[PDB]
RNA sequence: AGCGAAUGAACUUUAAAUAUGUAAGAAGCCCUUGUUACUUAACUGAACGUGGGCAUUCGAAUGUAUCGACACUAGUGGGCCAUUUUUGGUAAGCAGAACUGGCGAUGCGGGAUGAACCGAA
């Protein structure tokens, strides 16, 4: 229970972290580069022929 | 040049010397020394056929082989490792040995100051 | 707790006999000291903590 | 390409040791997601320097959108078209409300006329006349002209087609 | 013997994870963004956007 | 998280055994201190230090065909106007209408 | 790319894509010290012995429906077509190599029909 609550805090902060850094630098005159994303996700949608 | 018996070589066969030569499929190969002869040497090389493999053995001349530095890496990687695990058990600190394949790159930002983009037309035009 | 993560772990049976074992495995996961089998080294971490005991990296006093 | 979009898309070469802080590059974009977006800057791209998608980065992709999409602006695309012979100038004009419905009727147009392609056409500049008696085709012309005023002639019904039989038969006056 | 969706039976959800019933009962999901009067866009950022 | 919760199996033994207990996971993974179905989430989303792990100890997601189908010309890329490649974010919506 | 670096595909600081050889530990490393029937001016090399560290990151990623040695036992040892690369030639066909793929032992959906097409076993 508390793991799992512990969890989803560091979703929403995660969320609002990169929001909040997109939004200074656009302020303050520069560009935020949101980092290569990690994970990929590969569905295999074709047969094996030829 | 000095070749042994049992050493990895490349065959790269120049074409200064037609005695000798082997045929293209051995041009620009890797394989191992294992019959040395007064002016000619032997050379496994391992070849493609189908699924499988097969070893040939041939006999290339002195002056289309040159040495390989395949073991140049592992020699200096075994060596590397263990003077910093040397290092690393000394002042009781980890340290990663392995070698990690080149994560994706993280965030940051880009000043706008002294670098103002400049707009391209898809065709260059001046 | 905040310095090092350490997620709500389990105190077993009786008190702090079973908690350190727990807090030193987290501390394994989370710092980097791991196995060759993806096993968590007690013995690293729990020196990787009194490394950062000795170093003034936990705070207390008496 | 279907509901198209214009993107601003900002790139730069990687920033190197000895080159820190890069050049930055800057392209506008119609393209129907982001992830053409991005294709299509770094295709344009390596064609004029030498910076490609291995050795480069996108900083920034923004859509942009229409000031007034409410109001008729008359719209003169300059395009450069590739066919079988070579590559081609025109100056066309529609008359729209946006940008994206500029670009969106150029497509149509140049592949019901001219049997062109997606990978055919370069987008040149797209400009907004921002005063009249700038409008240089007849087709457009006609359409800006005084106290404009039209009647439909036959308009057929729109009749269900599920609806195989009907017992009157049509009108075409309204 | 019988596999259960626990998006579709909450019970199941609440079989494996047992913070689904505070997630609903505290509405995470419907929370809002932090106070704050928000800032103009710069105009520097809109001269960018509408260069050419 | 719908991934594994409506078609999430383990490789127990060489066995594929649907993750219906949290205690399964704890036999198996336990060991790397994921004793939950919210560890398994998070370890998978936030590329964690046992990703290797829990990566092989899912079976693959055996997903069915897309609801609404694909689109017309399926085998072109993403960016030509078909299925094939890179796709991003735009992978939720196929995941969406196949699982 | 540059030659506001030098020099001039045969230019290079750098460097593609793309296929394609070779290595990525404990069955491993280095050197110290001794011998030999081999070799060298010479433990200079090869072999036999000696020493050490790390076995709770033992030295990239991913997968792993086990792997290897020995012995014994059946049936096989034809080709046709296509992609790409490549050698030669014709007015044009065409002929020959190498890789891969399909059919050969293969049913189903489609292309009205079909050995060689598309999808999919």
């Amino acid at each position: 229970f508390k793991r799992a609550e512990k969890y989803v805090k560091e979703y929403r902060e995660q969320e609002r972290e990169k929001i909040r850094l997109a939004r200074i630098a656009k302020q303050q005159g520069s560009f935020h580069i949101p980092a290569e994303a990690k994970l990929v996700f590969v569905i295999r949608i074709k047969g094996i022929n030829k | 040049r000095t070749y042994r018996v049992g050493d990895i070589v490349d065959i790269k066969v120049n074409g200064a010397v037609q005695k000798g030569m082997p045929h293209k499929f051995y041009h620009g190969k890797t394989g191992v020394v294992y019959n040395v002869t007064k002016s000619a040497v032997g050379v496994i090389v391992y070849k493609r056929v189908k699924h499988r493999y097969i070893e040939k053995r041939i006999n290339v001349r002195i002056e289309h082989v040159k040495p390989s530095r395949s073991r140049e890496d592992f020699l200096r990687r075994v060596k590397e490792n263990a003077e910093l695990k040397k290092k690393a058990k000394a002042e009781g600190v980890p340290v990663q040995l392995k070698r990690q394949p080149a994560m994706p790159r993280e965030a940051h930002t880009v000043s706008i100051a002294d670098n103002k983009p400049v707009t391209l037309a898809p065709v260059a035009y001046e | 707790m905040q310095v090092y993560d350490i997620p709500p772990l389990l105190k077993d049976p009786s008190q702090g006999g079973d908690a350190t074992m727990d807090f030193l495995v987290q501390v394994a996961r989370k710092r980097g000291r791991l196995g060759r089998g993806g096993v968590p080294n007690i013995q690293a971490a729990a020196m990787t903590v009194v490394t950062d005991w000795r170093d003034g990296r936990i705070q207390g006093w008496t | 390409m279907g509901r198209l979009q214009e993107y601003q898309v900002i790139g730069r070469h990687l920033p190197t040791e000895a080159n820190p802080n890069p050049a930055l590059y800057r392209m506008r974009i119609f393209a129907p997601n982001e992830v053409v977006a991005k294709s299509r800057f770094w295709y344009f791209l390596r064609g004029l320097k030498k910076v490609k998608k291995a050795t480069g980065e996108i900083v920034s992709v923004n859509v942009i959108s229409e000031k007034h999409p409410l109001k008729v602006k008359n719209f003169g695309i300059w395009l450069r078209y590739d066919s079988r012979s070579g590559t081609h100038n025109m100056y066309k004009e529609y008359r729209e409300t946006s940008r994206v419905a500029a670009v969106e009727a150029m497509y149509a147009d140049m592949a019901a006329r001219h049997r062109a392609r997606f990978r055919s056409i370069h987008i040149l500049k797209v400009v907004e006349l921002e005063k009249t008696e700038d409008v240089k085709r007849p087709y457009i012309k006609q359409l800006v002209a005084k106290n404009l005023s039209f009647p439909l002639p036959h308009r057929v019904p729109k009749i269900s087609t599920k609806k195989i039989f009907s017992a009157k038969r049509p009108s075409t006056f309204s | 013997v019988q596999k259960k969706n626990p998006l579709r039976n909450k019970q199941i959800m609440l079989r494996l994870n047992p913070y689904a019933s505070t997630f609903a009962k505290e509405k995470l999901g419907e929370v809002k963004a932090e106070e704050g009067k928000p800032p103009k866009v710069p105009a520097s950022f809109k001269e960018l956007l509408h260069e050419a | 998280r719908e991934l594994i919760y409506k078609r999430g199996y383990g490789k127990v033994n060489g066995q594929r055994i649907p993750l219906t207990d949290n205690a399964i996971i704890e036999e198996n993974l336990g060991k790397y201190g994921i004793i939950c179905i919210e560890d398994l989430i998070h370890e998978i989303f936030t590329v964690g230090p046992n990703f290797k792990q829990a990566a092989n100890f899912l079976w693959p997601f055996k997903l069915s065909n897309p609801n609404g189908g694909f689109r017309p010309r399926k085998f072109k890329h993403f960016i030509e106007g078909g299925d094939l490649g890179n796709r991003e974010e735009h992978i939720n919506a196929l995941i969406r209408a196949m699982n």
